[PDB]
């Protein structure tokens, strides 16, 4: 659903941060429980964040930040450490 | 399943099977038992060695960088997963491999192939693999920290029946893989995906058939589903365009010389 | 496979019926029978490499020509006088197991049946292997009731290849 | 299919060795037992009819819902199958009692039994109980010291009900 | 998300109070827009890809800094994604539109869209700029007299120009 | 996660050294009121529905404003995902008794829940509340005389105490 | 899967009746009989490498054709997984003596290892014949008398024969 | 981090629901024989020294190529020594805590995780701990359940060596 896959530039990495993810008639149909809603944080590269992006608003997930990286690493994530 | 159910069918080992889930602040233990419940379900139970065994993004889960959907998705974007899966084989059977691994499941339609094959013709392999993994079926099944595992023998909200019973000639068996010699398997599902029908399941002690006295000098059965047509020479009135076949050992070569000379085609020959 | 007690169940489950009193006494007759033919298969496993290597000798005895030309059925080389060996140590082994089992079944199974495509694919003369089972006749050292036992698997493999 | 010899025969050449003296003398034990082994087979074999009959009224009299209208031993051709499927259960547990080995008890008649008890809807349960009544009934009249010399025989005793349970077990 | 009926709902639920009777005489009043709401949409849905390409050529023609050799839109790839932007804020206003509430243009569209713009590099800015394209656009194409029976749509073009400068809004 | 065993060996291994003859008798102390650990764990666990909803039930007696239309309890997925809280929260303190130490506690159940009760809007103050009314249910239930084995277990109900302790402040 | 417990369970459950006495006390037999399964379980757990490394040397011992260049065994790859093959059977014998069932055998180790070994071109005797001589391995180092407590071990024995050959009879 | 306490809880956790009998049953087992555990590694405790100097010493006599090859892998120099006897030092440390905490799981996390890559990267040979461990099987001198135990951490470590 993107021009920007197969490219390498695609492979910029970014950080969501997302908020409020509850169930929800949306969410009722996980199979599996979700364990944290205060603040999830999700790396994701640049082909992949239309992808990411409607997955979180789809959920009912608020995305409040969203950090570039400059990289195709996801080092600087250092959120579950 | 039930037991009973399972027992016959050889599936009792997948429904006593729990989704790990890698919970924050996981212990050594729990993140080994999560690559290692990815190493056995997205890459099909093969022998893995320890030479390709991706420590790049094995550490990027010990170091919590990376969820368990993204390694999921860093050992099908492999070149493991591209050797053992992907070279080899053909689209049909890559599609149905994705698929048992990456979403626990048969393909349901010849239209979700169709999708799968012209995603990988407009976008390459890393596309096709992503469209499994970023699709709604995975968030909801597994999500970002479950390990995915097979769905196909459990009743799933979105599924076709004849999933149920393609599960089964998907998945073999507990002690089963996906590897073939030379790496290249061809499809046993292309037959009824393209044709919007099922074949029956046959796994295991639903194959076998009674023997008594008819079983021959070997006391086995042979069963052979074959597609038959009618005959140019019209000396037996054909009933049914499916057939089943339980034949001896001894009658074997000679059953099989019988289906090449009416010129019907053999589907199946399986124990019995 | 072929045995006393298969060959009863066989025909009593053809019948559907019961195991009489002649079933019994098919079984009783292979009880008897079946100490010495443990006996003779006991005596043979003993003596194989001997009777095995007296055996191809004798064969290249009577038959030197196996010896000397060349061809890959032949045993001019190392690895014709290796696979005579293992064909011998074949025929023995199923005679032990013709001993045990009490009937020509591991015979039946395993060497009679197709030997003769066998033979005549690989340019393998049955006289040959008639040899080394009379050299087996000549030399296994077996004496009354486990004696008949073994010269009978014998005699039944050299009527099959001749 | 396979006996006691021929088992052990077709494991050995699966492997292309001699039988060992330990395998000889274990067959050679088998041989000193297979008396026994004649006697059971004769017993069971007289006492056949009356198993079959003295089983099935225990099993019916147990589980009244296999000869209730609509039932699935209810009807005389049903229930003449449930019989001569407890007759032919008890046929082949004596030709693998005579054999020694249970090739002929799996291969012949449980391979497939529970797939036909399953598509027929007979209750495989029932059947597994229906041949454990039978199994103490064999077990009884081979076990019994009356009209025969005496001998230690727990040997074969245990093999019958061994074939026993693995003809319940393939249908439960 | 919510449409113009379950926002009224959401906000009774948090009260605990039936509707009264100014919210249902609203409502009804809004049934009474909605044909002409339909009519907005299936304009705006149906003249979608000019409205997208008429505001691409207005906004890189007044602003050519973008399609310059290292422009956000330079590069067939960016150019491309700027374009499906345009058309996936068009297409959420009409969401909007359709549901007579901006929960899923807010909750679906417009949430993260100005930090995925920060994080992006994508000057914000020229986006709006195009939405304030679509929105005169969209608006004089709703307010085409021909081919539909008169009435009066100052309402719902209202609510269409307020979604658009939300959209616009949201990313400045 | 820890249990006792495995905190004090995470302890010494980090300290390089073998555990000393004062750790190893704590250790068997704690081996010792072993059995009355898992009474209580036995005694929470066969009665954590009765608890959870008298709990429950005297958290919305005298804080009436989570069940009223519009409150953190109000709807039956709220209450659902509130019984649901309850049910976790009490199952990880009897995983932590049973552990005999917190780190399953802390690092499973409590381990980011204050943030996600700030981001969801629950009222961590009733939560706690509903925490100590667990409390002094779990140790009633605990210490009943009837049915048990006499003797002196105030190590293991303040054990217990303390995990509940640590579940309130956590969400507070 | 089932223990020596839950199979009589599944089959009282499928009849639909208690456990009788008789079946009880074979379970507390069982029970006596459990502490020589766990000495067996760990004595061929603690052997478990000597005993797979042995069988693997003294089989191509027995059959050289297996490590020739172009035989399943040749290649590091190939004789990592046939090592593997080897450990896995012996982990899955030791479940089986573990649960005092052979469930787990039939259940995840020889579910579908026919047809794996069919379709990869393993040959299956030679499995056996591994399977045989680790039984061999293991059977010498359950009944070795040094350093445990006497008593008598035919029936563990003779049921770890049965689950090997069990293991052997479902590759070959 | 792996007891039975800990995998209980783990299995109950991933079920999702409360601790039923079957975790009540592994705490008893943990119980029963916690207490033997805890006085084998009060011995082994005591006997660490002496175990370690006599695992050390055991090695050089199997492999007495360590005492002179020169090398910084091997035990020519006092350097050498003295990481070998501290390894040998931390494999008995790291089965006393094994035998505190009732299970194989200080050795998962300490010391079996990455050892090959450890044994690969720094050449050493793994028979040598191999037979360390086999000289604490043999002289560590417990009787019953303390030595069961014993044999149970030490073999653990010899076949994720082997
Ligand atoms: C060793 C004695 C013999 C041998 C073995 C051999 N095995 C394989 C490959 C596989 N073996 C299995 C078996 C299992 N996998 C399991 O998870 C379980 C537990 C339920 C079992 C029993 C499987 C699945 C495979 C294939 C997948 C994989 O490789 O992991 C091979 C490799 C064949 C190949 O060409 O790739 C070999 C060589 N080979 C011998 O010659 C011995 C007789
Ligand atoms: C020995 C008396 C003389 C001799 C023998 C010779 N035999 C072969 C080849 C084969 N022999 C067999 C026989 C059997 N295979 C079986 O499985 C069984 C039953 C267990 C039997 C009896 C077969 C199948 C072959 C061919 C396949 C193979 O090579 O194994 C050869 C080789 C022939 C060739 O062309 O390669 C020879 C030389 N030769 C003599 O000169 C002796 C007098
Ligand atoms: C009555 C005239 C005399 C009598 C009868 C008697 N019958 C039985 C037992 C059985 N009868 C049947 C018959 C049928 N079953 C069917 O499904 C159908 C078709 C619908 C028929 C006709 C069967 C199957 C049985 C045995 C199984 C069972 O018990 O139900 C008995 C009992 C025999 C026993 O040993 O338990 C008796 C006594 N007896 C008399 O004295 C009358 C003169
Ligand atoms: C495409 C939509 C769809 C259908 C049609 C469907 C059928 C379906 N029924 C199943 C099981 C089952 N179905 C039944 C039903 C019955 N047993 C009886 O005796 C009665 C006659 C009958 C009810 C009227 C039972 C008992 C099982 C369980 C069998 C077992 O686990 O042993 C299963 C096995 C997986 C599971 O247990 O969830 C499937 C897939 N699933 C689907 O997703
Ligand atoms: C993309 C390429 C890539 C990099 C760069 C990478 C680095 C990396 N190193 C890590 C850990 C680590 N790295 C070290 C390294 C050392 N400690 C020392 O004292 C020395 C100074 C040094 C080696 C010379 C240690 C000890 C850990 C484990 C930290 C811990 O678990 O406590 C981790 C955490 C996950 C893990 O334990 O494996 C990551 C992600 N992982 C990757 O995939
Ligand atoms: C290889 C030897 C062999 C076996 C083992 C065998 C079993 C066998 N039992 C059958 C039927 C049957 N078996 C039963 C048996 C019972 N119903 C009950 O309620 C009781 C639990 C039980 C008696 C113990 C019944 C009632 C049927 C008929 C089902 C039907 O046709 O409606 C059928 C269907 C074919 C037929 O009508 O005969 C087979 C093949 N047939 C063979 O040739
Ligand atoms: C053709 C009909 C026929 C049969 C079947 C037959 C069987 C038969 N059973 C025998 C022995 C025997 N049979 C038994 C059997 C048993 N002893 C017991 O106390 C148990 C109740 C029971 C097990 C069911 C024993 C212990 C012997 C003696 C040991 C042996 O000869 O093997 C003997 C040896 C001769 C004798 O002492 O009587 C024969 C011939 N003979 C015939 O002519
Ligand atoms: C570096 C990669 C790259 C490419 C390839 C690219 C192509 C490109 N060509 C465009 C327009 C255009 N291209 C043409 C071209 C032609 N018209 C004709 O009659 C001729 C036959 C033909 C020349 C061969 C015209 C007329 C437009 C203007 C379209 C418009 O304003 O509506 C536009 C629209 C935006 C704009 O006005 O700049 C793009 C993005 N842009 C890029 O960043
Ligand atoms: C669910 C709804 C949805 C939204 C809202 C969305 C926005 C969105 N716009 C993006 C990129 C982009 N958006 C633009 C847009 C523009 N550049 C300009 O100069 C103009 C001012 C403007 C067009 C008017 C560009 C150039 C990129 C690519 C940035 C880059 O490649 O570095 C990306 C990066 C991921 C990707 O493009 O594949 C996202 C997620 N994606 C979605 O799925
Ligand atoms: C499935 C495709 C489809 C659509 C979309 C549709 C819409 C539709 N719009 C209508 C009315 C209307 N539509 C408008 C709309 C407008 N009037 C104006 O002058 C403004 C330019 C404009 C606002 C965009 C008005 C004023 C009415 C009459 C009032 C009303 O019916 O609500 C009517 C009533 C029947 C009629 O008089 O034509 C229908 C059925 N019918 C269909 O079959
Ligand atoms: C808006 C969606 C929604 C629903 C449906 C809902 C139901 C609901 N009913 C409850 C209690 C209750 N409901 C009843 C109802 C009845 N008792 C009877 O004898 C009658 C036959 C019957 C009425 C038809 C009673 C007695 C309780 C109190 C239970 C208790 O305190 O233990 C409770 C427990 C919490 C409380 O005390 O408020 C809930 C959550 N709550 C919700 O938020
Ligand atoms: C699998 C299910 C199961 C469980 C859970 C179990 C627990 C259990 N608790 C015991 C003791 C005990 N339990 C308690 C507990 C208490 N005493 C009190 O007065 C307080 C109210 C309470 C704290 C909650 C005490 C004091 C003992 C005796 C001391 C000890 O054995 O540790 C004993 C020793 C045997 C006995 O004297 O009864 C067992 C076996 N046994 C089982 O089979
Ligand atoms: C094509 C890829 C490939 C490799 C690399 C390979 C290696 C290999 N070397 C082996 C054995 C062996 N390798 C040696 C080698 C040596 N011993 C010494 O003292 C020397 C210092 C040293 C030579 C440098 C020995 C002694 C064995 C026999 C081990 C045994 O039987 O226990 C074995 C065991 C199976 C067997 O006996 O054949 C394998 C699989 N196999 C393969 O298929
Ligand atoms: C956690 C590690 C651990 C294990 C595994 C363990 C096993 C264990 N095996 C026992 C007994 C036993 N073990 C055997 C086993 C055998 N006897 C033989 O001569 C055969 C060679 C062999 C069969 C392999 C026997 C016969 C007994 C005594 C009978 C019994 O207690 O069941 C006992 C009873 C106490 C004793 O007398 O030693 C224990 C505790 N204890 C532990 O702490």
């Amino acid at each position: 659903a993107t021009s920007s896959r197969q490219s390498d530039a695609g492979n910029r990495l970014f950080v969501y941060e997302v908020i409020g993810l509850s169930q929800s008639t949306m969410t009722d149909g996980l199979d599996y429980p979700i364990r944290r809603s205060g603040s999830t944080f999700i790396t994701v590269p640049l082909k992949r964040m239309n992808q990411e992006m409607r997955r979180i608003t789809r959920m009912g997930g608020k995305i409040v930040s969203i950090k570039p990286l400059e990289g195709d690493s996801p080092l600087p994530h250092t959120e579950g450490i | 399943t039930s037991l009973v159910s399972a027992q016959r069918l050889g599936i009792v080992a997948v429904d006593e099977a729990i989704p790990l889930e890698l919970r924050s602040r996981s212990t050594e233990e729990e993140v080994d038992a999560v690559i290692l419940a990815v190493y056995r379900q997205v890459l099909g139970n093969d022998h893995l060695m320890s030479q390709e065994r991706l420590t790049s993004a094995e550490s990027l889960l010990r170091g919590r960088e990376i969820s368990v959907r993204d390694f999921v998705r860093a050992v099908a974007l492999s070149e493991v997963y591209r050797q053992k899966f992907f070279h080899s084989n053909p689209q049909n059977r890559f599609i149905e491999l994705n698929y048992k691994h990456l979403l626990g499941r048969a393909p349901y339609d010849q239209s979700e192939i169709a999708f799968h094959t012209d995603l990988y013709h407009q976008g390459g392999y890393e596309a096709e693999i992503n469209s499994y993994i970023d699709s709604v079926e995975y968030t909801e099944n597994f999500g970002d920290w479950v390990v995915p595992y097979f769905r196909g023998f459990a009743t799933q909200r979105n599924q076709k029946t004849v999933g149920f019973s393609r599960s089964f000639q998907v998945y073999r068996g507990y002690a089963t893989s996906d590897r073939s010699q030379g790496n290249g398997s061809r499809s046993r599902l292309t037959r009824e995906l393209a044709r919007n029908t099922a074949s029956p399941v046959y796994a295991g002690s639903t194959a076998e058939s009674l023997r008594g006295t008819s079983a021959g000098s070997r006391n086995q059965m042979y069963r052979l589903q074959v597609i038959q047509g009618a005959a140019p020479g019209r000396g037996t009135r054909v009933r049914r365009g499916k057939a089943e076949y339980l034949v001896s050992y001894d009658n074997l070569s000679a059953k099989l010389q019988q289906i090449n000379r009416q010129g019907d085609t053999v589907t199946m020959i399986s124990l019995a | 496979m072929k045995t006393p007690l298969t060959e009863a169940v066989s025909t009593a489950d053809s019948q559907g019926r019961f195991l009489s009193s002649t079933e019994l006494q098919i079984a009783f007759g292979r009880l008897r029978q079946a100490n010495a033919g443990l006996q003779a298969a006991k005596a043979l496993t003993d003596n194989a490499q001997s009777l095995v290597n007296g055996a191809a000798q004798a064969v290249y005895n009577k038959f030197p020509y196996t010896t000397q030309t060349q061809g890959n059925n032949f045993a001019a080389d190392q690895r014709g006088k290796d696979k005579c060996a293992r064909d011998i140590g074949y025929y023995l082994r199923i005679v032990t197991y013709c001993l045990v089992a009490g009937g020509t079944g591991p015979l039946d199974e395993y060497l009679i049946a197709g030997i003769d495509e066998i033979n005549r694919t690989f340019d393998l003369s049955p006289s040959w292997y008639v040899e080394a089972l009379k050299y087996i006749k000549a030399n296994h050292g077996l004496s009354g009731d486990a004696r008949d036992e073994a010269n009978s698997y014998l005699d039944y493999a050299i009527n099959a290849l001749s | 299919m396979f006996d006691v010899f021929t088992r052990v025969v077709s494991q050995a050449d699966a492997r292309g060795e001699y039988l060992s003296g330990s395998q000889l003398d274990a067959l050679s034990a088998t041989v000193a037992e297979g008396n026994k082994r004649i006697d059971s087979v004769n017993r069971i074999t007289g006492n056949a009819s009356a198993i079959v009959s003295n089983a099935a009224r225990a099993l019916f009299a147990e589980q009244p819902q296999l000869i209730q209208p609509g039932g699935n031993a209810y009807t005389s051709r049903r229930m003449a199958a449930c019989l001569r499927d407890m007759e032919i259960i008890l046929r082949y547990v004596t030709y693998a009692t005579f054999t020694g080995d249970a090739s002929v008890l799996e291969d012949r008649c449980l391979n497939g039994l529970r797939e036909t008890y399953v598509a027929l809807g007979v209750p495989g349960a029932s059947v597994a109980a229906g041949v454990q009544k039978m199994k103490e009934a064999a077990l009884d009249i081979v076990n019994d010291p009356n009209g025969i010399t005496r001998g230690d025989c727990s040997a074969i005793v245990a093999e019958i009900a061994g074939y026993f349970d693995r003809a319940a077990a393939a249908v439960a």
